[PDB]
């Protein structure tokens, strides 16, 4: 009884091509799920932006930008 | 030789311990080596994958991964106690070979018997330039 | 007889030898017609370490 | 495997044939040199071309040449 | 103008090295003595001796003297 | 049965041989043909193995070649307490420690020089030393340089005594193979006689000599005044009023009331606070259980009167069911085997050698030598490369046994035996321990050098963040600071400051304070851990490997010492175990160099300093908790907070040291010509250099020929360690003499 | 003689150790899924993959980048363990590929002889079986473990 | 200083060419080994025999001249 529904799990995904197209489809999915929603929701520390932070650069004078 | 002699499965083997230096996977899927001598009494020998190992009285076998390491046991047992040893080569499928004495005398006689190959008779470094050879597939040394 | 005379000293022309444009002096020259039966000794060793080689009777003249 | 060749210069002091530990070359009988031997190389793809023939060889230049290529599992030396 | 200066002679030090690299290469694989006897490139390897000879005293007297002086100074 | 066999006069004393140099050697003695004749002179000159096959031979020559080291090291100690008589700041220094540098060094006035001869205080100018010889003389008890000079005489006359030693010993009256094999004698002789003898004599000269110079040098006696020692000897009303246990009179040692002599054999914990040091009734009343110790050690085997033990016995008596036979042919093996002794030897040597720099970093045992902060990083780094060095010798020596002197009929199922068998379970058990350290114990560096460059300092291996407390660490240290408390009720005080909780401090600087380690000793002890595992990897391969290998089975026949097996099986390049010592050599190397770094970043962050009445401030001011995380940090705060004053030693009395910097620099780079070419290149350019020498007839008679691989491998190496160990050096002296 | 070789042969390299010649550890090593001759390979996948999932989203939810915040540690350390477990189902899948592209000609030899035919196991389809078993059992522990983080009477 | 780093410059230039042409003369013969040009451009060695030939091809020349070249750019 317990092996029938993990055979039944393995059998839709046996074959390598299968396994292959949902390892690929998943990955994909993940990824482009990361940083277009994946990222924001986390709050991660790339997407957010500074306050006011860095504009002047030059200690020996100078002052660009 | 006169005859050449089929390696007997009956022979002993000389007492040795487990040395993890030995057989591999190699001497399943591919061919592996066997020596065989004849020894007078119980003697003491280095393997040549191992450490020390006590030789029967009589006829050995000892199972070797490469054809240098039977080499190396043939040239010990031959400087030590002039054994003349003789090793042969079983593959995977059963097949064995023999190496070392082709004609029985050893590389070092020449037993009037064996032709010439990979020989030239042009002196070395008389040998044409790569530019003569280029684009035909044989180097200026095979020629 | 067919070579030069035992212990002249002799000029190897042989290219690939270590002794080129060297001398050497004549130790045996072969009679039975063998390919190299000039044989010659070199006072000064090649990278191997040995001092004497054999050359053919056209790698080898006298020296000026 | 590598190629082992060996050219006329050769004068049969059988002691390249002892300096290899894999039987690649052999002794035959020959007619140029005064030992009437000559290096020959049967076992040819047994080698590794571990040159200790080329350094046995006394010959300048030597007699007996290894040409590395083509590796192999018995010219890489495996075990395994 | 640092970086492209340094990025510029980089690249122009290692294309060098090419260069003679491949140079070499032509003088192994591809070289016919017999084709060119006697010409600019046969007699150049015939006292090949004498110009690596004396690029190896020029690079040692120029490389002797110049740590002399500086560690001289 | 023990008895003294000796030949007389088996080898004439004169100088045919000196003629020849090439003598030794057969394969020498013909002539030099070509230019490699001189290295390989030079290199089988002390190789007794292969100039001949007789054991007795071989052990004479090794006894000769001892007593001409022992010679040359007592040359060089005379020379010492020579230069510490004359040209030397002693006599100031005694009368103020803490504030005249040391100095025994005095360069000529010849060019520039002068300015070497920095202003070191008391009226003198000289090189400030750094061996710490000052404290050493102010603990054996040493007033004027007259004892100096007594001293360097003696030595001197002790260094002709031991050379002709060496010359009667081998020409005149050459002991037998017999003699040099009863080890049972030598073990007794030299445990109960050397070891113990002078450990019993070093105690007699700190209880009658150094004990009251050093009770009244700490008392503020000028040593003007100061009794001379053989003062104290005869009189015993002199010695009575510094430690009233004389006045009894050798009364409690008979009658066992060696309790009346604990104000002289104290045992106290901790420092002396006027000087810094260990208390010397300490030392004395160590050195004396030392000495009971190794006199009762000296009298276990037997050698003549049938008590005693049989080390045969002993080893063939000891065998274990996993084991097979235990140690059934180990004596067999090292009373025949020179270089089986010598790769022990070496490696005891080097690893006390080791024993030796951390428990004087940890105790000073020398009074004014913790505050000077210059002695004891020289005196740490020192025996830890000789020590390194020592074990990296034991290696290669054991390498050679294995190699030479091995025989497989005598060690059937030993332990030696075993342990050839499954070598390749050992080295890979090895090798997978050691990329497991590496991955963690770098991998922790490169991760928290990362979160450091990416703005994330919480997610960091350091105490602020997320932390790997050693925890073992300091409950140890913890344990060993109430150890006197319950279980060594009898000391005053922790046998060392590291696990302490005073701050002893002699002339305004720190001596010695209480150690603290966090997340970032974890790590650069781990780093260590990595390091001495990755190191005895190679040099245990190198030793296991050297018979026969899966790739060579023949590689006892090609020596101990040989280049290559050729291009085979893919290139058998550094396939001997030399070339697996000469990367030993490199691995030690980094290790010590870690080590030291370690070391030097810990003292002149958490415990050397100068002690303010406002709490301790450091040499830095504690960067070490919060820099030595990553390797950037390791750097900028290590490698260029520091080496400032090595660069800005021009124009001072350091300015050598910034010399000695930028020529180990060049020596070190020189070598890397040597480690990553060949020997053809090198031949082929030769090969033009000869054409043009012969074009006008300057040809050397000798051939000119290149550096062998294993020449040119052995000089790569003895360069490269050559530069690194003077670039430490140079770098070490110059930052903790400008600064400390 | 505790320690010797196995079978009483010298020639072979492993050699029968006390650490391998205990009966708990023999008959532990032998009742491992990846041992189990007579289970069908996506059935020990299952159990291997059950296992390994489970343990991998430990190290992900305790110390990952989002460990402080509270109620996303869990669920970020989760789906990034099952991403390192999809990412071990292609290095599976592309080891099945690989490796058996071609056909065994030799059984395993075990002890006493009585030798099966064929190792499931050691097939193209049998190790693509072995795969889906992996990712299958990677998932499921992936979200029992995220799940034993929900519902929980200590720590996580 | 400008005239000395010059003359450092010139040494790597001219210690470079030294090894790069040496490399390119010898690519197809040497006196220790004449039949460099049957073995390739890019061979390890010939092995230990003669003294020993480790970085013998022109090929370990440009690899040892790639150093001198990072060296003076
Ligand atoms: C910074 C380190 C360093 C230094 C100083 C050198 C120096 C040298 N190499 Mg180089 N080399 C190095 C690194 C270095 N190499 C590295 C890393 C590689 C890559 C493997 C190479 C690869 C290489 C090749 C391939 C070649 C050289 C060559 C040379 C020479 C060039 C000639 C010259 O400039 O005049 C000499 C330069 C000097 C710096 C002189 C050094 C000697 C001084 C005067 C001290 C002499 C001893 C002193 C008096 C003290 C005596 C006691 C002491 C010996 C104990 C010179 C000896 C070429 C050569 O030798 O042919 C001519 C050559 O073909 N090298
Ligand atoms: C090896 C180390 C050493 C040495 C050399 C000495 C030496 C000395 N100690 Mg010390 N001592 C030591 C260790 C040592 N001690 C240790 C470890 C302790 C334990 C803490 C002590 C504790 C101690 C105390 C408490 C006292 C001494 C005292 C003495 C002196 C008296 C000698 C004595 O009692 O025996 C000498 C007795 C002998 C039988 C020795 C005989 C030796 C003579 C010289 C033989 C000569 C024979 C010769 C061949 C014939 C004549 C030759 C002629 C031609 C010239 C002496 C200078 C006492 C002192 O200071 O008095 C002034 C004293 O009170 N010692
Ligand atoms: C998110 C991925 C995913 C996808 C696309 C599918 C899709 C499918 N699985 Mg599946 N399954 C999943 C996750 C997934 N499942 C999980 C997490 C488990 C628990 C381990 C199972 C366990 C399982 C079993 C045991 C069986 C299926 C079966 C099925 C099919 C019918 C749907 C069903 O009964 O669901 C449930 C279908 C092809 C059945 C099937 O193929 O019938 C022929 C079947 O026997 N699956
Ligand atoms: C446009 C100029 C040019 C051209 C047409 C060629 C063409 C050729 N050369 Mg030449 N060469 C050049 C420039 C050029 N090279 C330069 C600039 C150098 C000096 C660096 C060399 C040095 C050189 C040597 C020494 C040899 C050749 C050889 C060859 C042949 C094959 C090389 C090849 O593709 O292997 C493909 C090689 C690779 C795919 C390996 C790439 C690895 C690169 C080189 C290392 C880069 C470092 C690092 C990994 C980069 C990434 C950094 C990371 C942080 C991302 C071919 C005839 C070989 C030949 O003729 O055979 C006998 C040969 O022996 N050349
Ligand atoms: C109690 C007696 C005794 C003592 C003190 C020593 C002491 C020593 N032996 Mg030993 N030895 C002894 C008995 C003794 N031996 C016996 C009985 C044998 C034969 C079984 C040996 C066989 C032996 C060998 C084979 C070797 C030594 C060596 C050494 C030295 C080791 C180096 C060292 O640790 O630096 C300590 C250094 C010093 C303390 C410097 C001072 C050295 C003085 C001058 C030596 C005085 C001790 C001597 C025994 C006095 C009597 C000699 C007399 C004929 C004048 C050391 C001096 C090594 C060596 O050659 O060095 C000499 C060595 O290789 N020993
Ligand atoms: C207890 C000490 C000890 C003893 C008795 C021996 C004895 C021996 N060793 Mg061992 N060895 C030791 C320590 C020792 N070694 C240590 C510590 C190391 C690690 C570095 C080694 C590494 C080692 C190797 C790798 C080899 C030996 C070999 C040998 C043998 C001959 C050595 C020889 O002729 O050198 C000749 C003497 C020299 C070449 C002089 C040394 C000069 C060095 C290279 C440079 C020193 C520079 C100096 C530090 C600073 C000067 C700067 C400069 C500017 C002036 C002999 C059996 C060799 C052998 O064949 O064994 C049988 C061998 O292959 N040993
Ligand atoms: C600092 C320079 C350096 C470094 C880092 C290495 C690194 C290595 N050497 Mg080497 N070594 C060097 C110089 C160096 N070598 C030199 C100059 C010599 C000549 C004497 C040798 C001689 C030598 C010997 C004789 C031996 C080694 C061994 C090793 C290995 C040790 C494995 C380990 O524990 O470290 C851990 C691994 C590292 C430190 C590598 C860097 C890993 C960092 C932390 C990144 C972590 C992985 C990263 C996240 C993955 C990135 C993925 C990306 C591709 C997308 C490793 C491959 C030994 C060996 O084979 O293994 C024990 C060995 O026996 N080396
Ligand atoms: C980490 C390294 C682990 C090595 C494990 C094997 C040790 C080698 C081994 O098997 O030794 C076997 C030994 C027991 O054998 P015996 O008692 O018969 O051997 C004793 C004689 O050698 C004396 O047990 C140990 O050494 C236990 C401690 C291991 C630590
Ligand atoms: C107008 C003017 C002028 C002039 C100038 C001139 C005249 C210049 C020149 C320049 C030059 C004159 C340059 C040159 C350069 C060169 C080089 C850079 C080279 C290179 C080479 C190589 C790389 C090679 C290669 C090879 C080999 C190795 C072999 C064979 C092949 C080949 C050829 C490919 C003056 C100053 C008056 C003033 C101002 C203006
Ligand atoms: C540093 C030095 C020096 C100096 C000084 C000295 C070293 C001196 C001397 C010293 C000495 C001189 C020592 C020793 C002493 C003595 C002793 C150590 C003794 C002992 C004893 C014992 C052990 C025992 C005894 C006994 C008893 C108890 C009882 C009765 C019996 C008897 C007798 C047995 C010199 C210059 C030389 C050299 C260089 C270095
Ligand atoms: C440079 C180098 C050489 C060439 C080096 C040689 C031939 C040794 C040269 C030693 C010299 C001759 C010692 C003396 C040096 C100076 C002449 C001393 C000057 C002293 C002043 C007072 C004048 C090799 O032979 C070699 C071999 C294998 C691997 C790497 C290399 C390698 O890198
Ligand atoms: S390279 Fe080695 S294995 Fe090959 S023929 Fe020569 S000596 Fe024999
Ligand atoms: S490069 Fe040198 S060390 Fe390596 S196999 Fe060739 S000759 Fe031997």
């Amino acid at each position: 009884l317990q092996e029938e529904f993990f055979q039944r799990a393995t059998d839709a995904v046996s074959r390598r091509e299968a396994l292959n197209g949902f390892v690929a489809l998943t990955g994909v999915a993940s990824i482009a799920l990361f940083g277009l929603k994946g990222a924001s929701t986390l709050e991660l520390p790339i997407t957010k932006g500074p306050r006011m932070e860095k504009t002047e650069n030059g200690k020996g004078g100078i002052l660009r930008s | 030789p006169w005859k050449q002699p089929e390696l007997d499965p009956d022979t002993p083997s000389p007492i040795f311990g487990g040395s993890t230096g030995g057989l591999l996977r190699k001497a399943q899927v591919e061919e592996f080596y066997v020596t065989t001598w004849e020894s007078p009494k119980e003697q003491i020998f280095e393997m040549p994958t191992g450490g020390a190992a006590i030789m029967r009285k009589g006829p050995n076998l000892l199972k070797l991964a490469r054809k240098e390491h039977c080499l190396a046991l043939t040239t010990q047992l031959r400087t030590k106690f002039r054994m003349s040893p003789c090793f042969y080569r079983v593959y995977a499928d059963g097949k064995v070979e023999y190496l070392h004495p082709k004609d029985g005398v050893y590389p070092e006689k020449v037993n009037a018997g064996r032709v010439g190959v990979n020989q030239n008779m042009r002196s070395i470094g008389k040998n044409v330039d790569p530019i003569k050879v280029k684009f035909t597939g044989s180097e200026p040394f095979e020629i | 007889e067919i070579g030069p005379k035992r212990g002249s000293l002799v000029k190897v022309l042989r290219p690939e030898s270590y002794w080129y444009n060297q001398v050497g002096k004549v130790v045996s020259v072969d009679q039975s017609g063998i390919r190299y039966p000039v044989v010659v000794r070199f006072e000064n060793q090649n990278y191997a370490g040995v001092s004497t080689n054999n050359y053919a009777l056209d790698e080898v003249t006298d020296p000026p | 495997a590598h190629v082992v060749k060996i050219y006329d210069t050769c004068i049969g002091c059988t002691q390249c044939v002892r300096a290899c530990p894999l039987d690649v070359l052999e002794m035959v009988p020959w007619d140029g040199c005064k030992a009437a031997q000559m290096a020959s190389s049967p076992r040819t793809e047994d080698c590794v071309g571990c040159k200790r023939c080329e350094t046995a060889c006394p010959t300048d230049f030597l007699s007996v040449r290894v040409y590395l290529g083509n590796e192999s599992t018995r010219s890489l030396g495996l075990a395994y | 103008q640092a970086s492209l200066y340094t990025h510029h002679q980089y690249i122009a030090g290692f294309i060098m090295c090419g260069a003679f690299a491949h140079g070499a290469i032509f003088f192994i694989r591809d070289y016919d003595p017999e084709q060119n006897k006697g010409n600019v490139l046969a007699r150049v390897l015939d006292h090949k001796e004498a110009i690596i000879s004396h690029l190896s005293w020029v690079s040692l007297f120029l490389g002797f003297h110049t740590l002399g002086l500086y560690v001289h100074n | 049965k023990v008895k003294i066999a000796v030949d007389r006069n088996p080898v004439e004393t004169n100088f045919e041989k000196w003629a020849k140099p090439g003598h030794f050697s057969r394969a020498l003695a013909k002539g030099p043909n070509t230019t490699t004749w001189i290295w390989n002179l030079h290199a089988d000159a002390h190789d007794f193995d292969n100039h001949t096959s007789d054991l007795e031979e071989i052990s004479r020559k090794v006894f000769s070649a001892h007593f001409g080291q022992l010679g040359i090291i007592l040359i060089w100690l005379s020379g010492m307490y020579f230069h510490g008589a004359r040209f030397s700041n002693y006599e100031g220094w005694l009368s103020d420690p803490t504030h005249i540098k040391p100095s025994a060094q005095v360069v000529w006035p010849i060019v520039g020089q002068e300015i070497l001869n920095g202003d070191v205080g008391g009226g003198f100018q000289g090189i400030q030393i750094t061996s710490g010889f000052f404290q050493l003389w102010r603990a054996s008890g040493i007033t004027s340089e007259l004892q100096l000079y007594s001293t360097a005489i003696g030595g001197l006359v002790l260094a002709a005594a031991c050379f002709f030693a060496g010359w009667f010993h081998y020409h005149k009256a050459a002991p037998k193979l017999e003699w040099f094999q009863n080890v049972e004698s030598m073990l007794n002789h030299h445990l109960a006689g050397l070891l113990g003898l002078g450990s019993l004599a070093w105690a007699g000269h700190q209880i009658h000599v150094s004990l009251p110079v050093n009770k009244l040098l700490d008392a503020g006696v000028d040593p003007k005044e100061i009794p001379l020692p053989h003062e104290f000897l005869l009189n015993q009303s002199i010695i009575a009023d510094l430690y009233p246990s004389f006045s009894k009179g050798l009364a409690p040692f008979f009658t066992l009331n060696w309790a009346e002599y604990s104000d002289f054999l104290t045992f106290k914990g901790g420092l002396n606070p006027v000087t810094g040091g260990l208390w010397l009734s300490d030392t004395a009343h160590h050195h004396l259980a030392i000495a009971v110790l190794f006199l009762v050690a000296g009298h276990q085997y037997r050698t003549n009167w049938g008590i005693g033990h049989s080390i045969k016995d002993i080893l063939e008596s000891h065998k274990g069911p996993f084991t097979g036979n235990g140690h059934a042919g180990l004596y067999e093996i090292l009373t025949t085997s020179w270089h089986a002794q010598l790769a022990i030897n070496l490696a005891l040597f080097g690893s006390l050698s080791i024993i030796v720099a951390h428990h004087m970093y940890a105790m000073p045992p020398y009074p004014y030598l913790a505050t000077d902060y210059g002695t004891q990083l020289s005196l740490f780094t020192h025996h830890m490369w000789i020590g390194g060095f020592c074990v990296v010798g034991a290696g290669a020596h054991a390498a050679i046994f294995m190699v030479r002197d091995y025989d497989p009929t005598n060690n059937y199922n030993n332990l030696l035996d075993r342990v050839i068998r499954h070598r390749d379970a050992i080295i890979s058990h090895l090798n997978w321990v050691s990329i497991f350290l590496g991955f963690h114990s770098f991998g922790l560096y490169i991760h928290n050098d990362t979160m450091s460059a990416l703005g994330r300092p919480q997610d960091m291996f350091s105490d602020t963040a997320i932390q790997l407390q050693p925890v073992f660490a300091q409950w140890i240290q913890n344990t060993h600071f109430t150890a006197p408390q319950l279980t060594a009720p009898n000391a005053l005080a922790a046998t060392s400051l590291t696990w302490g909780g005073d701050v002893v401090a002699v002339g305004g600087k720190v001596a010695m304070m209480p150690i603290a380690l966090g997340t970032s000793d974890f790590l650069v002890h781990h780093i260590h851990a990595f390091t001495i595992h990755v190191t005895v990897l190679i040099l245990l391969k190198g030793v296991l490997f050297a018979r026969s290998s899966r790739l060579i089975p023949d590689k006892a026949n090609l020596g101990f010492r040989f280049p290559c097996d050729g291009p085979g099986r893919g290139g058998t390049c550094q396939v001997s175990a030399w070339d697996h010592v000469f990367l030993g050599l490199f691995w030690m190397y980094n290790s010590l160099s870690i080590v030291i770094f370690h070391f030097s970043w810990k003292m002149q962050s958490d415990v050397w300093g100068t002690v303010t009445d406002s709490g301790v401030s450091h040499i830095t001011g504690g960067n070490f908790a919060q820099s030595a995380n990553t390797i950037n940090g390791w750097l900028r705060d290590f490698l260029w907070a520091q080496s400032s004053q090595v660069i800005q030693s021009y124009g001072s009395a350091l300015s050598a040291y910034g010399l000695m910097f930028l020529g180990a620099h060049f020596v070190w780079a020189f070598s890397l010509m040597f480690l990553f070419s060949g020997r053809g290149y090198w031949q082929e350019l030769i090969e033009s250099i000869v054409w043009a020498h012969n074009k006008l007839r300057v040809a050397p008679s000798i051939q000119p020929r290149a550096l062998s691989i294993t020449q040119g491998r052995a000089v790569g190496v003895a360069h490269y360690l050559l530069g690194g160990i003077a670039t430490t050096w140079s770098f070490f002296l110059a930052r903790i003499i400008a600064v400390g | 003689q505790v320690i010797q070789p196995i079978n009483g042969d010298p020639f072979v390299g492993m050699l029968e150790t006390p650490v391998t010649s205990a009966p708990i550890v023999a008959n532990y090593l032998s009742n491992l899924p990846a041992y189990r001759t007579g289970v069908a390979p996506n059935l020990r996948g299952v159990e291997i993959g059950l296992a390994h999932g489970f343990l991998l989203a430990g190290p992900f939810i305790k110390l990952g980048p989002l460990r402080d915040v509270p109620g996303t540690a869990e669920v970020v350390g989760c789906m990034s363990a099952a991403g390192l477990v999809l990412i071990l189902a292609l290095c599976l899948s592309l080891y099945g590929n690989a490796a058996f592209q071609n056909q065994p000609s030799m059984g395993k030899k075990t002890l006493s002889g009585r030798p099966l035919p064929q190792d499931p196991l050691m097939s193209e389809e049998g190790w693509a079986k072995f795969a889906a078993g992996f990712t299958v059992g990677g998932l499921s522990g992936v979200a029992w473990a995220y799940i034993l983080t929900q519902i929980l009477p200590y720590y996580s | 200083g400008d005239f000395l780093v010059h003359h450092a410059i010139a040494l790597g230039l001219h210690t470079t060419t030294l090894i790069l042409v040496k490399g390119a003369l010898d690519a197809r013969g040497s006196k220790l080994m004449p039949d460099k040009k049957d073995f390739g451009y890019s061979f390890p060695c010939d092995g230990p025999g003669r003294g020993g030939t480790c970085d013998i091809s022109a090929y370990d020349a440009f690899y040892l001249a790639v150093f001198w070249m990072l060296n003076t750019i």
